[PDB]
């Protein structure tokens, strides 16, 4: 489909896991802050060196009623000295462009063309809607056909302070259909 | 950890139908791909059909594409697999498998042996068997038709087990497989090596590539003590 | 080692124009929005102007809408503010205040402007003793409170608004753990454990608003430690 041939990478692949080597059932898995109509996901003091790191810190985003908004905030790097020096976000695109599972690995999609309907604003509060400043946004409509799950990284593993090391930020937004 | 359980065995006649089912404990269920791969008896392993529980449709290989489906209950988070239309060629202990985020099928259920009686990425594997002594440097040789990049694992399998995943992406160790293995290549040639043999290492070896479906296996080297 | 530094205050004739500039240190300036505040003397927060890291969405309060226009050049580490048609209401310190992830984070010491010749709501006034634990409310409406988390600052007179409480109940490093806030509907208020005359001051509350597409701000509440 056009506009995807010039919104996303096709060739990028990735995993859950990234580099980490940590499987599924080691991962950090907790639920999302879900207030009245907003699920948060917030990374602000998830990803910070530790000895025992790199861990895997999986925030999980089940939605099964209508106009709810997601919210992820992912630490920018000089937010704090040293400690997010090596963090990145994928995609860079988010939230226009969402990680899926084809096959067994994650693959570029554009998340208007997955959950339709979908409302993006390009703000956030007075800041842009993407990574690079921190937070995105997206609010899901009032109806859903379909089952979906699509996913967000804020990675930093790669960031190394004295001996300890990054954890690895991952979002699951698993939308189960509602409104029939 | 996480514990993937099959049904028990079968015996079927042929033009039959047969259920295979494979229960897990532990884990995340529902947005994991579950694998399902059989290996006729003392022959290799062959992919059949993968599905990731919450899309409710399964991908399927060629060969068994019209024959077979592939089932997930997400409340009992059981996988199922159907072969229909069976044949004394469908004769072969089958796997289902799980990928838990390195995209790698990393968990394995026991098996279950189905008896009948009344542009795919090539792997080629050598040498097809090595009589070595404890000490001694093994090497073993894996060749791709086509480029996968770094996706390619090795599986150790000792008779009547399931294969044991011992490397993925191309040289990284699962965790508690000792130092003396090791991991090498990209493309298409690929090698591991066991620095210096040991007693538990005498098995048979495959090498797979899983950068895209079909995922396929090399015929495996068996390594064995020498006399 | 985050800093704002304004500059281009004086003293302005009714009708004339004022070039305001912020210049940044310390952190990524393309990686952050920034913003205008202003307080007139002796009265509170008004959100003025905000502009993206990329100048890709610029957003303005009616208040100056059509007078104002910011502007930053990011290889300058610059910020800036033409105020055109000044008019004695205009009157106040504007400080430079860098975008958080809730309210904004940073702000600068302010440039004076002197021009001579949808709301948030808070109690006026709260009092305790040392050692209490003292509540600040703020309520507000649902194109506000309703959909957005609270953020409360602290502004000793004389100086910025410090960050207290951004996202709801999240501190920021260096703020005790006796500082808490709580939000419910339209309803928010700030809880202030092991009361201290260190507390002495004026706190604000302050939330996003969808139909304003502004920052807004409550009246502010006095709270004097007995």
């Amino acid at each position: 489909g056009v506009d995807e041939l010039d919104k996303i990478d096709l060739s990028y692949e990735t995993t859950e896991s990234g580099d980490t080597a940590v499987s599924e059932d080691s991962y950090d898995k907790y639920a999302s802050q879900n207030t009245n109509k907003e699920y948060v996901c917030d990374f602000t003091d998830q990803l910070k060196p530790t000895e025992s790191g790199p861990k895997v810190k999986k925030c999980e985003v089940k939605v099964n009623e209508p106009l709810i908004k997601v919210k992820i905030i992912c630490p920018l790097k000089g937010s704090v000295e040293k400690l997010y020096d090596n963090i990145e976000y994928v995609p860079k695109k988010s939230p226009y462009v969402v990680l899926t599972k084809e096959e067994t690995k994650l693959k570029e999609k554009l998340l208007s063309k997955l959950i339709y309907g979908l409302l993006i604003s390009p703000t956030v509060n007075e800041k842009e809607n993407n990574f690079k400043e921190g937070v995105i946004e997206f609010t899901l409509p009032p109806v859903v056909h379909k089952a979906t799950v699509f996913y967000f990284i804020c990675d930093n593993s790669k960031t190394e302070d004295d001996n300890k090391k990054g954890n690895r930020g991952i979002v699951e937004v698993y939308v189960e259909p509602y409104g029939n | 950890q996480v514990q993937l359980v099959q049904s028990g065995a079968e015996v079927k006649k042929p033009g039959s139908s047969v259920k295979v089912s494979c229960k897990v404990s532990g884990g995340t269920f529902n947005t994991y791909a579950i694998i399902w791969v059989r290996q006729a008896p003392g022959q290799g392993l062959e992919w059949m059909g993968a599905i990731i529980p919450f899309q409710d449709r399964g991908q399927y290989a060629q060969k068994f594409q019209g024959r077979v489906t592939i089932t997930a209950d997400k409340s009992t988070s059981t996988a199922y697999m159907e072969l229909s239309s069976l044949r004394s060629e469908d004769t072969a202990v089958y796997y289902c498998a799980k990928e838990s985020g390195r995209a790698v099928a990393d968990r394995w259920g026991q098996g279950t042996l189905v008896t009948v009686s009344s542009s795919d990425i090539v792997m080629t594997q050598s040498p097809a068997s090595l009589a070595l002594s404890l000490g001694e440097r093994a090497t073993l040789y894996c060749r791709a038709s086509h480029s996968i990049s770094s996706w390619l694992a090795w599986y150790q399998q000792k008779p009547g087990k399931a294969p044991k995943l011992l490397i993925y992406k191309a040289s990284t160790l699962e965790s508690g497989v000792p130092s003396r293995f090791s991991g090498s290549g990209s493309g298409t040639e690929f090698t591991l090596t066991i620095s210096s043999l040991q007693p538990d290492d005498f098995a048979t070896y495959y090498c797979q590539q899983y950068k895209s479906y079909p995922w396929t296996f090399g015929q495996g080297t068996k390594l064995e003590i020498k006399r | 080692e985050v800093q704002l530094v304004e500059s281009g205050g004086g003293l302005v004739k009714p009708g004339g124009s004022l070039r305001l500039s912020c210049t940044a240190s310390g952190f990524p300036f393309t990686s952050y929005s920034m913003n205008w505040v202003r307080q007139a003397p002796g009265k509170g927060l008004e959100w003025v102007s905000s502009i993206t890291s990329s100048s890709a969405y610029v957003k303005y309060a009616d208040s100056v809408k059509g007078r104002f226009t910011i502007s930053r050049d990011n290889a300058k580490n610059l910020l800036s503010l033409q105020m055109n048609s000044l008019r004695v209401g205009d009157t106040a310190v504007y400080y430079c205040a860098r975008a958080g992830v809730g309210a904004p984070d940073y702000w600068g010491q302010g440039a004076q402007v002197t021009v001579s010749s949808s709301v948030l709501t808070q109690p006026p006034s709260a009092s305790g003793t040392p050692g209490q634990r003292v509540t600040i409310s703020c309520s507000g409406r649902s194109s506000n409170l309703g959909s957005n988390t609270v953020n409360w600052y602290q502004q000793v007179p004389g100086t910025a608004p410090k960050l207290l409480i951004y996202l709801k109940n999240q501190r920021p490093s260096g703020v005790p753990d006796r500082f808490s806030g709580s939000q419910s509907g339209t309803s928010a208020s700030l809880a202030i454990s092991g009361l201290q005359s260190d507390d002495d001051a004026d706190y604000y509350c302050a939330a996003w608003d969808d139909n304003l597409d502004g920052w807004v701000f409550g009246g502010g509440t006095k709270l004097t430690v007995l």
